[PDB]
RNA sequence: CACAAACGCGUCUCAGAGAUAAUUAAUGAUUUAAUCUUAACCUAAUUAACUCAUAAUAAAUCCAGCCCUAGAACAGGGCACA
RNA sequence: CGAUGUUGGAUCAGGACACCCAAAUGGUGCAACCGCUAUUAAAGGUUCGUUUGUUCAACGAUUAAAGUCCUACGUGAUCUGAG
């Protein structure tokens, strides 16, 4: 408790950088607590006048997950401005082009519409795959728990949980499969 | 306004639709179903 | 479960039945006065497209759904495990399901979008370029209605559709 | 039975048909029997015998057809179902003549 | 092929199947019988 | 290195002589463009990677000029070199079997006659002009009672929109800029003073620097295997080349005088 | 066409790959037959858009004067040959 | 109503698709060539004249075609003024 002045203050306001980690999650999901940390609504010492807000850096991008036929039917539309230039993509097209674009576009639409949204912004770093610049990672706190859990597919059981589930009913064994 | 019969189904007040909202049936669900009883 | 074999010898072709063994329903079932093999398993209104282990069960080597007669289910409870299978595979659960084919496996596709939670097929739906404003807006399916009745710790419904 | 007359039968030479009457399995040969005995498929070639073949002590039923590609298809009814047979002989019998 | 809001089979041997998330009815004796629910 | 399929030869920064015609022996006259090559020396050499991620990129030197009206940094750039200063600069991508070493000199040898190239230059500068030069605008009347519209571009917007939208066509600047002629034949070279006759017109003004390279047009795609390449190299083959080569379809300065039979 | 130019009535050049809708097919379950499948898995045949290869641009800081096919001004190109 | 200047042209066109042309298809009382229908597709096109102030409309000659409309019956601080 007992510190200096300056290095009590800045101790107290000091930006930290989270990991995420993205893969077979929602984008929504994934820039709903990416949005909390960006503005700092974490932290008990939060305004909305003091910069505090965090660095996130979101991996596995490209491995995005959509619930239900989402990546079909959502679509960013955008306009370069120019006659005929009204442009409409559906999600599947959009990420298919540029990995890191859903999740940008979701954590961008989560901030508050001000003008800190674009510093803030500034704090994010996405990458697609795990690849990560060394500088990056050496600045890195601590990891922020996956919002889904994703569930294991049917090769992934071990066969003792495979044999300890129940066999609910019995075949003939005239049928043929 | 409107002729109390209308043509085109007529929008409630407000107040009305809540009361229409609440009132709605409510079938008696059993505790088990009788199909999946003996 | 029955295997076909059939053999080519000298301008001579042999098909015959063979009889391999079959598994047996687990000895002892919590409920067994229950007719439907979900119910006198207590699986009624629990079980979703995310349980595999008991969905594997209904259903064929190459990945289809199993018979209702053959199975036994009660006809709601054999729609709503036909629904849950239908999810599953197209969330990427079961790989090992599919039908083999030597050929297909060389020729990748851009690797395949994550999903989970799919009502329709991928190729049926028409992106939704007009929206719409609060009043009226078109909402994108998500999970089946026929599962809106599995139980809620929540409390708060199921949301099937955003 | 129908799926055979459509079929055009007279790619075949001789079609006889063995099983063993009091056996519990033998259902299914004797449906494929009927299949092809039915007037549609007997009158689509007259050059092809159709032989039933019935003994007691047998114990295994049993379908062989001869037919012009120098070709004997031989199934064994015993597991198998009949319109898994009558499917057998169609992709195979109309498929190769 | 006609789009149609009521599917209904005008003879024996349509059969009415679905497709990209559509009613159809395909007729292989009489083609004109063939209609896609819009 | 050997020629691989997909390969991709170094350019040239030539200077716009002046045009000429050209006959061929089907009879038909065509006019070509005669482009010269004064100094052309490759200057640096930037990596694959360092560059587009894709090609490398070769940065290559136009004409001579003075040392004088040059910058200090320039100066130092090609000091290192060894090189007299050039005129124009321009970067060329390469794939990575085509790289030569910067201090090399290129010839007008370097494109063989029948081939077809690209040529990009800035074109003629016509300054700010009106609507119906820059546009094509047809203007209003003149004589059936106009008042100071004959030229004008009319109506620029809709009523409803309330602004004018940005692509809007509007009087403005016209011509100083950079385009590029594609699908160019080249007829015949001229070894003795390296002259490359272009097949119609290059844009620019006579005396203009130019860029040159191969076609990138798809139908003349794999056209590189038949050419000398790295580059053309008057030192290697110690056979020197004809005054001039050209294409088998042009008839030459001296010859036959065609007779039709 | 009485400036060295501008100009047409004159001359030159103009493109690959992927993607789809409707609609056709192949394999095949729920419904051991069938069935192009808001069943899976691989699949094929297929409009226009639209993306994208590719091209263009791409040397930080000498600049008084003078010249210019560069220019409203400001900028820009030249000024060692000769 | 202490002014939101009005028809038709000119100029430049922005958009819809309920497609006139170009593309891909289904059905035919589709043999072929023509057609008649229906689905999908809006990047690009959609003529010149005689008379009418005219929009329509008639007529001559053509076109791959000479689309239906919205934009203050688009556009008069850009023009016209025949009405
Ligand atoms: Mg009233
Ligand atoms: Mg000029
Ligand atoms: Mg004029
Ligand atoms: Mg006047
Ligand atoms: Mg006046
Ligand atoms: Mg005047
Ligand atoms: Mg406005
Ligand atoms: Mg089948
Ligand atoms: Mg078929
Ligand atoms: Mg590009
Ligand atoms: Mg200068
Ligand atoms: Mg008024
Ligand atoms: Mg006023
Ligand atoms: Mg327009
Ligand atoms: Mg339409
Ligand atoms: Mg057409
Ligand atoms: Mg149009
Ligand atoms: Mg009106
Ligand atoms: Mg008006
Ligand atoms: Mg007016
Ligand atoms: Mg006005
Ligand atoms: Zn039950
Ligand atoms: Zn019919």
């Amino acid at each position: 408790s007992s510190f200096s002045k300056a290095p009590q203050q800045w101790a107290t306001f000091a930006r930290v950088w989270y990991l995420l980690d993205g893969k077979m999650q929602p984008p929504g999901k994934l820039a709903a607590m990416a949005s909390v940390k960006l503005q700092g609504l974490h932290k008990p010492v939060y305004h909305q006048l003091s910069d505090c807000g965090d660095h996130v850096v979101i991996m596995n991008t490209r491995h995005i997950a959509f619930s239900g036929n989402k990546w079909e039917q959502k679509v960013y539309s955008s306009h370069t401005g120019y006659p005929g230039g009204f442009r409409q993509v559906t999600a599947a097209q959009l990420h298919q082009k540029d990995p890191v674009a859903i999740v940008k576009l979701a954590i961008y639409g989560m901030l508050p519409k001000n003008l800190h949204r674009r510093t803030m912004m500034q704090r994010l770093h996405l990458f697609p795959d795990e690849d990560i610049p060394e500088d990056i990672l050496k600045n890195l706190v601590e990891e922020l728990p996956q919002p889904r859990k994703v569930p294991r597919r049917l090769d992934e059981y071990t066969q003792e949980e495979i044999e300890a589930f129940p066999r609910v009913w019995s075949p003939p064994e005239d049928y043929r499969l | 306004g409107s002729k109390a019969v209308t043509r085109h189904r007529r929008v409630m007040h407000f107040e009305r639709q809540k009361l229409m909202a609440v009132t709605e049936y409510i079938p008696p669900k059993p505790t088990i179903n009788p199909r999946c009883l003996p | 479960f029955r295997e076909v074999v059939e053999i080519l010898d000298g301008k001579t072709t042999i098909i015959e039945g063979r009889i391999t063994e079959t598994p047996q329903e687990s000895p002892n079932p919590p409920n067994p006065t229950g007719q439907c093999p979900i119910c006198r398993w207590n699986l009624k209104h629990k079980y979703n497209y995310e349980d595999v282990l008991l969905l594997s069960q209904f259903i064929r080597p190459h990945g289809g759904m199993l018979p209702r007669r053959i199975t036994g289910l009660c006809q709601e409870e054999h729609l709503k495990i036909e629904e849950c299978v239908k999810m599953a595979h197209r969330a990427g659960l079961l790989p090992n399901h599919r039908p083999k084919l030597p050929e297909g496996f060389v020729p990748k596709s851009k690797p395949r979008l994550n999903r989970y939670l799919t009502r329709w097929s991928p190729r049926s739906v028409k992106p939704i370029y007009n929206k719409g404003h609060r009043w009226n807006k078109v909402r994108m399916p998500v999970g089946s209605p026929l599962l809106k009745d599995n139980v809620s710790y929540s409390g708060r419904p199921l949301l099937l559709y955003h | 039975a129908a799926a055979l007359a459509r079929l055009g039968l007279r790619a075949v030479k001789q079609v006889r048909v063995q099983f063993c009457p009091f056996e519990k399995n033998v259902e299914s040969t004797r449906t494929f029997l009927q299949a092809v005995s039915s007037e549609k498929v007997r009158c689509t070639n007259l050059n092809c015998s159709v032989i039933a073949d019935v003994r007691h002590d047998g114990s295994e039923p049993c379908v062989d057809v001869l037919f012009g590609d120098g070709h004997r298809l031989i199934m064994r009814g015993a597991h198998l179902t009949a319109q898994e047979m009558l499917t057998a002989f169609a992709s195979h019998i109309q498929a190769r003549g | 092929f006609k789009t149609k809001g009521v599917l209904k089979k005008r003879c024996r041997d349509c059969y009415l199947v679905k497709r990209r998330g559509r009613w159809f009815i395909y007729c292989k004796t009489n083609p004109k019988h063939k209609q896609r629910q819009m | 290195h050997p020629w691989e399929p997909g390969s991709s030869r170094v350019g040239l920064i030539a200077l716009k002589l002046g045009m000429m015609p050209l006959w061929t022996k089907d009879g038909q006259k065509h006019v070509v463009t005669l482009l010269q090559v004064q100094d052309c020396h490759v200057l640096k050499y930037t990596p694959k990677e360092n560059h587009n991620g894709r090609m490398a990129a070769l940065t290559v030197g136009g004409k001579t000029v003075s040392h004088f009206h040059k910058s200090a940094s320039i100066l130092e750039f090609y000091q290192e070199l060894g090189l007299p200063p050039k005129q124009k600069v321009k970067i060329f991508n390469v794939t990575e079997n085509a790289v030569i070493k910067p201090g090399t000199p290129l010839y007008a040898a370097h494109f063989r006659p029948g081939q077809y190239v690209d040529v990009t230059a800035k074109t003629i500068g016509k300054g700010f002009q009106g609507v119906m030069r820059r546009w094509g605008f047809k203007g209003q009347p003149a004589t059936h009672g106009q008042t100071k519209t004959h030229r004008r571009p009319g109506a620029i917007s809709t009523g409803d929109v309330a602004r004018v939208w940005p692509g809007t066509k509007m009087p403005g600047q016209l011509g100083n800029i950079d385009r590029t002629a594609f699908g160019l034949k080249v007829w015949r070279i001229n070894t003795k003073h390296n002259i490359i006759y272009v097949n119609g017109s290059v844009p620019g003004h006579k005396n203009c620097l130019v860029k040159i390279k191969d076609s990138k047009l798809p139908a003349y795609k794999d056209f590189c295997k038949n050419l000398p390449f790295p580059t053309y190299f008057p030192d290697g083959d110690e056979e020197a080349l004809p005054e001039d080569l050209y294409d088998e379809n042009v008839c030459q300065p001296g010859a036959p005088s065609i007779t039709f039979t």
